[PDB]
């Protein structure tokens, strides 16, 4: 009996400590996967600008092969 | 000399047993500060079987009050006599069992037994002779009746040889303070089952009749229902507190109590429940009566296999005799036929409190199974849909042990049924 009143109280304190485990590795997955997707979102978005940026050189260029 | 170490535990463990205290003390002439002033040498010729001997000629109770949270034992030292107890007996923690039996006897009420237990070694050392242990405690609740039964599991290891007896308050939908009641009181059932030599059934829904139907009582407290513990606890160790014709320690009273090891759950009762005093006639009767049974147990429904009587106060010991034999030849069919003479009774000349003349019943009748029956189809009622079972596996346990608590109870039923067609 008495060394069930061991495996009792350790076991609760297994499931209290993966309780823990589990929703610090959790919510470690969401913050990175939302810094990944939030950086790729905007990393998009500047190349898109930055895309502007050669059509117009080449608009330039073009009007310059004109003169 | 025949010492007997007291425990109470829990809020409704520690409040009863403050009046059983409060009472007895009363008794024996002991006053809140220790101090003796009776008026006869009879108060304290067996004063040591509950009391110490202090070093200025005070007595101070073999009582050891322990609790989970300070709120209860915080009253109790508040109380009338709560100057009374040893402070050191004062064993808590602050975290409480919060109406819990796991946190009572696996976590919180593990990491407060052995300071206990280090009292009870401390108080039984300076024995003589220890006669036996007594606790007071509810199963409805976390404390009294987890750590209770945790407490009487390692007592029965480091006294395997000595009498364990508890006066254990059962729990009632009617007087119910939470709905995990069933279970907290199941569990502590199959520990009492093995663990003690005897346990006084007090049922709180008896209690909470008898206040009501017949002390006329329309909002029964606490305190009122208390009262009748205290009055019957007084009764039923008043041969073991006086001199009389019973010469017999815990151990003796045992062995003609109980023919069966896990059949030892006993029906309290008391009588009367006034100026005008009782006769002896009606003293027997009343003591024989459903309703004054604190076990809410109906004894037609079954049939006695031992029954005690104590009758206090002066009164004809002949006409006692002849009206406890004519109970007994009137209602023969009551009383299993293979137990010869299973009725025994013992007079004492001291009276209690505010009456001339009492009596207390003390029965093993087989009908005690209606309360673990009752207590039994609650359990499963909650249990076949595991409502509630959260706060008991958050604490570590396991669905099988209630399975098998639930197991033990419904054998202590079918074991009750198993003589009551004998
Ligand atoms: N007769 C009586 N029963 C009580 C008292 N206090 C609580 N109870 C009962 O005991 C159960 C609650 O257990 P309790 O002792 O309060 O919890 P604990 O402190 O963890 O032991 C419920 O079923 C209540 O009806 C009391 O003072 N007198
Ligand atoms: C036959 C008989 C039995 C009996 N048993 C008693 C129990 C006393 C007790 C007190 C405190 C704790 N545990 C038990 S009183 C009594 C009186 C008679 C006649
Ligand atoms: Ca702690
Ligand atoms: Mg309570």
């Amino acid at each position: 009996k008495r060394e069930h009143e061991r495996e009792v109280i350790q076991k609760a304190i297994e499931e209290n400590n993966n309780f823990i485990k589990m929703a610090k590795e959790k919510l470690a997955q969401k913050m990175e996967s939302n810094k990944e997707n939030r950086e790729a979102h905007l990393a998009a978005m500047l190349e898109r600008l930055q895309e502007k940026d050669k059509h117009a050189e080449e608009v330039r260029k073009n009007k310059e092969l004109k003169e | 000399m025949r010492e007997i170490v007291h425990i109470q535990a829990g809020q409704c463990g520690n409040q009863i047993g403050a009046k059983f205290w409060e009472v007895i003390s009363d008794e024996h002439g002991i006053d809140p500060t220790g101090s003796y002033h009776g008026d006869s040498d009879l108060q304290l010729e067996r004063i040591n079987v509950y009391y110490n001997e202090a070093t200025g000629n005070k007595y101070v109770p073999r009582a050891i009050l322990v609790d989970l949270e300070p709120g209860t034992m915080d009253s109790v030292r508040s109380g009338p006599f709560g100057q009374i107890f040893r402070p050191d007996n004062f064993v808590f923690g602050q975290s409480g069992a919060g109406n819990n039996w796991a946190k009572g006897h696996y976590t919180e009420g593990a990491e407060l037994v052995d300071s206990v237990l280090d009292v009870v070694r401390k108080e039984s050392e300076s024995c003589d002779c220890l006669q036996g242990f007594q606790l007071t405690h509810s199963l409805g609740g976390g404390t009294g009746s987890g750590m209770g039964t945790l407490l009487i599991s390692k007592i029965r290891e480091e006294y395997p040889d000595r009498i364990m007896n508890t006066f254990s308050v059962m729990p009632s939908p009617k007087v119910s303070d939470t709905v995990v009641e069933p279970y907290n009181a199941t569990l502590s059932v199959h520990q009492l089952v093995e663990n003690t030599d005897e346990t006084y059934c007090i049922d709180n829904e008896a209690l909470y009749d008898i206040c009501f139907r017949t002390l006329k009582l329309t909002t029964p407290t606490y305190g009122d229902l208390n009262h009748l513990v205290s009055a019957t606890m007084s009764g039923v160790t008043t041969c073991l507190r006086f001199p009389g014709q019973l010469n017999a320690d815990l151990r003796k009273l045992a062995v003609n109590m109980v023919p069966f090891p896990r059949l030892h759950f006993f029906m309290p009762g008391f009588a009367p429940l006034q100026y005008r005093a009782l006769t002896v006639p009606e003293l027997t009767q009343q003591m024989f009566d459903s309703k004054n049974m604190m076990a809410a147990c109906d004894p037609r429904h079954g049939r006695y296999l031992t029954v005690a009587a104590i009758f206090r106060g002066r009164m004809s010991m002949k006409e006692v005799d002849e009206q406890m034999l004519n109970v007994q030849n009137k209602n023969s069919s009551y009383f299993v036929e293979w137990i010869p003479n299973n009725v025994k009774t013992a007079v004492c000349d001291i009276p209690p409190r505010g009456l001339k003349m009492s009596a207390t019943f003390i029965g093993n009748s087989t009908a005690i199974q209606e309360l673990f029956k009752r207590i039994s189809e609650q359990f499963t009622a909650m249990f076949r849909r595991k409502a509630f079972l959260h706060w008991y596996t958050g604490e570590g346990m396991d669905e099988m042990e209630f399975t098998e608590a639930e197991s033990n109870m419904n054998d202590l039923v079918s074991e009750y049924q198993q003589y009551q067609d004998a």
